[PDB]
């Protein structure tokens, strides 16, 4: 089958929380009275391109309505 | 039944054509009806309103049984009245460069396209047409395009002036 | 000054006044969904849609058209400005088709712009990172600048083939996709030339000069019967659809795709050669959408229309015809190249193969819609004859 | 290993090689003319430059159209009589720029230099970027705006009127039919030289006095292309300068083009302009003489002097036929207010005194007649009336030039009062002046447009508007007004009421 | 309400024209460039400098600052809330930096955006186009899968060493670069997910899972070295330039560069795959990026400061000798994954000439320019000893 594909953050972001292995060291370099459990997950499943792509969207119209528009 | 895009005269057509079953039969109404109702030589304007609609409907009819009667190397190269087209072609582009002005030359293009204009010919042999006595009509023409004065250039069109005005 | 004389309706305060004072109270109609009488291809009305589908002032008596009337001017002899005379495909509506991609203008050179910008980055890349030195001198010097090359040359030719849809083409639906795919083959054969001009620069001694590809392609063998398949598609054709359905449907599915991809893709690879692939990624993205829009045209709206399915098949399996014997003989010639290779580089089991799949894939997605019957062991044997 | 790359300019350097011999390798359209195959563009792009410089554009254009603009009410704080304009305006462009993607497509046929098909080309993509460009301007006050109806669907409700038919002419047919050059000459070097590009930035003017920011937005955008439009209008003429054919017709297709231009624009954007509006910007009579004597007649036509092009000979009539044009249209157009897809409004008096004073003689003609019409009712439903009936009482027939499909009234226009009546072969023929007679004594076949009076013969009107549908949502209240206030709005039934039944004008000489 | 009930300054007439009755003739002052006591890198301020350099509000006695006194809270013990000593290095100024490719965040995502979105025409266009076809299994299912996969969990260790940076960055420009840097890594890491994730949905039994390639990267032999190398870098360094300096002036330059191109990039091809090449391209345009930043900010900056060029220089040789060790020992080990190729694949003299071209352009654009000696016959014989 050759079904056009791809691959979106998400189902990239559902392999993320792996990402991260033990060893000796892996701990916090800064002083802490706390314990952030090291299972806790994020709200947004989001990975790099796509975090650009919706703020360079939202760039496109704020620039655009200042460059153009509002200078007007 | 009145109507811009459907009224009683266009219905009527629509009957008509349903009726013609034979590729022979439709492409030979088709052209008659081109003919009859398309161009400044029309035979009348009866139809003025609906031929370009209805001539339309009738291609359709005689495309749709061209295809099924012609074969493969006919559908390419004949007429749907069996004339071989590049024949029909060089030879009308042949009277067309002979042609002595654009009295003759417009008669020529226009007959043309009222006799062969597609599902009749081939659209490749067709437009090809179109490009070679489209040139020698225009160049013809275009010549000394403003040294007939009105008066005359309304005689040798042929027109009967019904009515002038001018207050210059 | 620093406000400026003139004087803005919307920001002057008397004008502003003046302009809200005759405002109604509430929109005078509800509706405000332009295009809203369109009948929408997916579920609701698409932006694509609205801003496309009835740009094209047809009368009724041209499929689909909602105006009235003949044309205003025509050409000297009576040709309509745009007429049905123009192609041998006849349809219930030309305003049926859509762009699978539902590409209008902005969403297009949106899209081209990104890759070019990126291909600006990738090329600073790579010639930063010195991946050129990898790359073998001989498939360089000759492959690359002198057939590859060449082939800009067929780009070109199927890109001008468009020249004669894009006037005559019967909807804007149709119009605006046609003169995408052409588009998109000019771009294709101006990268293959960015790339001869990019090798020029890292390479010293490669002339970026088309003298060498263009007498390839003019008068070389390899490309002799594929530059002839491609000055009659372009030429030699009157009928925007043959040309478009026939460049696309039967020549580019075939030839093209056997030199871009079972050739150039597959072997520059095996000569350290990962340039060339990264513009063939673009041909073949552009390749695999223009696909979908001549999908949707000749097949699910004309070879599958209610009332011209029957005939549109007909004449399309008759243009098959007439094109795959001209497509064949550019592939048997094309099969030439393939003995200029180093020794070893592959055999002939292995190109068999890579035809057969080109083969497939074209009565996959193309031969069997208008149920043209392919031999394919027929049509490979045939080409294998090089 | 330096950072390295290849620009457009250095790929273009070779684009015009692409090009090869052959046979067949010609044009595929007609024409008398012969491209120099040797030809240049002015502008070095490729495919992935021209998309990006556009792409960039698009950003801000959408941008403020879909953030500041819509936060600020753009699309509703704008005077009525303007948001109805702007429905004609953008849809009649926008098929001048859909037509325009078709005819340089015939031109980049035409064109056997890869270097100008590559011109014509950039312009087929700039003309769809326009087209849809247009068609945003129309979409956006439909969804944003005061009165969606006409901006919604002015693709089909267009249609009705005869307003459209002339568009058609000058921005449809003359873009593409006929010889390439010639249809050249009506796009690139008059239509867009003289006309388009000028009037371009003119109605990004009137709208912002109106306050309209949507079209300076989109339409200042569409402008930056025009750059590239003039040049290749510009090269036609060189690529053709030294054939032989060039001397015996190019100033003939040329003052053909100026003619059929002119004749519906000088009319049109002039009442666009002055009566679509409330702020007025400038007299369209100085304007109008600015564009087509200073600027085109003058400075655009005096450069292509040594490729042996003249000043169109007609261009004396033209600015004869034009003081008063506007004026003599409009009184028409709003007669027949019940046939468009847009709200008409009456001039209130601050306006009559601008056109008196900037037109002496206005008032007595033109102001009186509106006047009597407003008392007589126009603008109430209840009344009974409509300016056609009024034109019809005082024998004011209103033809339509085979032609240029421009509306005229010779018994009662202050500007030209022409008529020539002509019978060929079981049909009758009305023209308005001596050029587009001649056009059509020498070419009958090419002009054969059937007009709203023989189209719309013996029906009734309301008939004709419910079968186009001239409807708003309510399927009952007309898409035109004869005013452009929030009630009282004219319904389909007031205008059944009217009884009013066409009549094709010319069957009279019988 | 077609209106709306809000009043706005800039359309509405009466509060409007109050405002622009308060207006002055012309502005106060002539200078409309905000950012001009800027010390412009190039021929003009540019819009990246403008409205990067002294956003950091750093005090004198921290080089470059504008401002002045102590922070005015700090950290129980004492610690500044940036200070001179998070890092060994010196300098006369810290927003002496500049970017060359002067990206600001609005430039940053913008191309990754592009980016972003053709990677998804590209795979749309890759899977309808049936390339898979040619690609051999066990390249595929071994090497893109396990061990390509692996080295994911590399450009995330490298990417998490960043973090202290992002924190301790003296100026603006730096930290600015800094995530920059960082942020590209992390986005190499989940490309190489998004492939095996791809994979996954043309390639019925491809498992995107990332159990096998984090297994062979927590136990296996291939990538021990590497894995441990990471493991110091990001956690065993506190001083956010020896940080940012190692990981790619050093282990980047040498291990990265080798797997990515020398390895990956230059095999894939031979196994009929151009799929894994198209997210190398990626990760070297990145590279390279990344590279010119690093370069201005250590070498053009530091490793040449007016002040501090012989003190900088002698501590960067100091960080190179520390970490080139464990970045030869990375390498050694991955010699192994060459004995696990199929026989023919490749030789000893592609390898070692492969080797030597990482090595001369580490020399070439990094160990030169603070006349680190390196010897580029003894860096890749002790490497060549992994060979089995
Ligand atoms: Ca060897
Ligand atoms: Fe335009």
């Amino acid at each position: 089958n050759r079904a056009p594909t791809s691959v979106n953050a998400q189902e990239v972001h559902r392999w993320l929380q792996s990402f991260n292995w033990d060893f000796k060291n892996n701990r916090t370099k800064y002083a802490t009275k706390y314990k952030m459990a090291n299972e806790t997950k994020e709200q947004f499943k989001l990975i790099a391109k796509e975090y650009a792509r919706m703020e360079a969207v939202k760039d496109e119209r704020q620039f655009g309505s200042l460059q153009d528009a509002l200078t007007r | 039944k009145l109507g811009i895009h459907s009224n009683d005269t266009r219905d009527a057509w629509v009957n008509k054509i349903a009726q013609l079953n034979t590729l022979e039969k439709a492409a030979e109404m088709l052209k008659q009806f081109r003919m009859d109702h398309t161009t400044p030589f029309r035979n009348s304007y009866e139809l003025d309103n609906d031929y370009l609609w209805i001539e339309a409907k009738l291609e359709e009819k005689v495309a749709v049984l061209k295809a099924r009667a012609f074969n493969e190397v006919d559908f390419r190269h004949k007429t749907a009245f069996g004339e071989d087209a590049k024949s029909v072609l060089d030879g009308t582009v042949a009277k067309m460069n002979a042609a002595k002005d654009k009295w003759e030359a417009e008669k020529i293009h226009i007959g043309f396209r009222q006799a062969y204009k597609p599902p009749i010919m081939p659209v490749n042999y067709f437009l090809d047409g179109e490009r070679q006595l489209g040139t020698r009509l225009m160049e013809l023409r275009n010549l000394n395009y403003y040294d007939t004065p009105l008066e005359e250039l309304r005689k040798q069109r042929g027109v009967r002036v019904v009515h002038l005005q001018s207050p210059h | 000054s620093m406000l400026g004389e003139r004087r803005r309706g919307l920001t002057d305060p008397e004008m502003a006044a003046v302009i809200l004072k005759a405002l109604p109270e509430a929109p005078l109609d509800g509706n405000n969904k332009m295009g809203y009488f369109v009948t929408p291809r997916w579920k609701r009305l698409t932006e694509y849609e609205a801003l496309t589908v009835y740009a094209q002032p047809n009368a009724d008596w041209i499929a689909g058209g909602l105006d009235w009337g003949d044309w205003t001017q025509k050409f000297h002899g009576g040709r309509p400005s745009w007429g049905n005379e123009t192609t041998e495909l006849r349809t219930v509506d030309w305003f049926k088709h859509r762009d699978p991609l539902r590409r209008w203008h902005a969403p297009y050179v949106k899209d081209k712009a990104e890759e070019w910008r990126y291909t600006d980055r990738f090329l600073q890349g790579y010639s930063a990172d010195g991946q050129i030195r990898a790359m073998n001198p001989t498939w360089r010097d000759e492959f690359i600048n002198r057939y590859w090359g060449a082939f800009l040359f067929n780009e070109y030719g199927l890109f001008n083939a468009h020249s004669q849809g894009a006037r005559e083409a019967l909807s804007d639906v149709t119009r605006v996709s046609l003169a995408f795919w052409g588009f998109d083959k000019i771009d294709i054969a101006q990268m293959i030339q960015l790339e001869r001009g990019f090798l020029a620069k890292i390479v010293p001694g490669f002339d970026e000069s088309t003298a060498v590809p263009k007498a390839e392609w003019t008068n070389g063998e390899v490309y002799k019967s594929a530059r002839l398949a491609v000055e009659g598609l372009w030429q030699e054709v009157f009928d925007w659809n043959e040309s478009a359905f026939s460049v696309h449907a039967v020549y580019d599915a075939l030839f093209g795709q056997f030199v871009r991809r079972e050739f150039f893709q597959r072997l520059a690879p095996r000569f350290g050669d990962n340039l060339t692939p990264f513009f063939i990624n673009q041909a073949q993205t552009y390749f695999q959408i223009a696909k979908q829009g001549v999908q949707d045209l000749y097949y699910n709206c004309l070879g599958d229309d209610p009332e011209f399915s029957d005939y549109n098949r007909t004449v399309m399996r008759n243009w098959t015809g007439k094109w795959l014997e001209p497509t064949i003989a550019a592939l048997r010639d094309f099969m030439g190249l393939f003995a200029k290779l180093p020794a070893g580089t592959t055999d002939k089991e292995e190109i068999t193969a890579s035809l057969y799949r080109v083969v497939d894939d074209w009565i996959e997605d193309y031969a069997s819609r208008i149920d043209f019957k392919a031999d394919r062991d027929q049509i490979v044997k045939a080409v294998l004859a090089g | 290993r330096a950072p390295t790359s290849v620009n457009a300019q250095e790929v273009h350097r070779w684009l015009q090689s692409f090009n090869w011999d052959f046979k067949n390798n010609r044009t595929k359209y007609a024409t008398k003319y012969k491209m120099a195959n040797e030809t240049k563009e002015q502008f070095k792009l490729i495919a992935k430059e021209y998309a990006r410089m556009e792409a960039v554009k698009d950003e801000r254009q959408f941008g403020s159209l879909q953030d500041a603009l819509t936060r600020l009410n753009a699309g509703v704080r704008v005077h009525p009589k303007w948001n109805e304009t702007m429905k004609v305006v953008s849809n009649f462009l926008e098929v001048g720029e859909y037509n325009a993607i078709a005819a340089t497509g015939m031109l980049w046929d035409s064109a056997q230099a890869a270097e100008q098909k590559n011109g014509y080309l950039a312009q087929v993509l700039d003309e769809i970027r326009h087209t849809h460009q247009c068609a945003y301007v129309n979409y956006y006050f439909a969804k944003n705006g005061q009165d969606p109806a006409g901006h919604n669907d002015a693709r089909r409700t267009r249609t009705i009127g005869p307003l459209w038919k002339g568009m058609k002419r000058v921005f449809s047919d003359g873009f593409i039919s006929g010889d390439a050059v010639e249809c050249s000459l009506n796009l690139q070097l008059v239509g867009e030289a003289c006309f388009t590009n000028p009037l371009i930035v003119a109605v990004t003017e009137w709208a912002a006095a109106n306050g309209d920011e949507i079209t300076p937005t989109v339409f200042l955008s569409i402008e930056t292309d025009e750059l590239r439009h003039m040049a290749n209008g510009y090269q036609t003429v060189v690529s053709i300068a030294n054939d032989p054919a060039s001397a015996k017709y190019l100033n003939t297709d040329l003052n053909n083009a100026f003619w059929t231009q002119q004749k519906y624009f000088t009319p049109v954007l002039g009442m666009l302009f002055e009566y679509g509006s409330k702020f007025k910007v400038e007299p369209w009579v100085k304007t109008w003489d600015r564009w087509v004597y200073e600027d085109w007649g003058g400075i655009w036509i005096g450069r292509l002097g040594k490729y042996g092009v003249e000043s169109p000979r007609s261009l004396k009539d033209a600015k004869q036929d034009a003081y008063w044009a506007h004026h003599d249209l409009y009184l028409l157009a709003y007669a027949l207010w019940p046939t468009g897809f847009f709200r008409l409004a009456l001039p209130d008096q601050e306006e009559m005194e601008w056109f008196e004073a900037n037109y002496p003689g206005w008032y007595d003609h033109y102001g009186k007649i509106y006047e009597e019409w407003r008392a007589r009712g126009c603008e109430d439903p209840s009344s009974g009336f409509i300016p056609l009936m009024w034109f019809i009482e005082n024998n004011h027939p209103i033809y339509i030039d085979r032609v240029s499909q421009v509306p005229f009234c010779p018994s009662l226009a202050k500007g030209a009062s022409t008529l020539r009546v002509h019978e060929y072969n079981g049909e009758m023929h009305t023209f308005s002046d001596q050029w587009g007679e001649r056009m059509w004594l020498a070419e009958p076949e090419r002009y054969e447009c059937q007009n709203i009076f023989e189209q719309y013969e013996g029906r009734e009107l309301s008939e004709v508007i419910a079968e186009l549908h001239g409807l708003r949502s309510d399927g009952k209240t007309l898409i035109a007004q004869p005013h452009v206030r929030g009630d009282k709005l004219w319904t389909l039934d007031d205008i059944k009421r009217l009884n009013c039944v066409f009549k094709n004008p010319v069957k009279a000489f019988n």
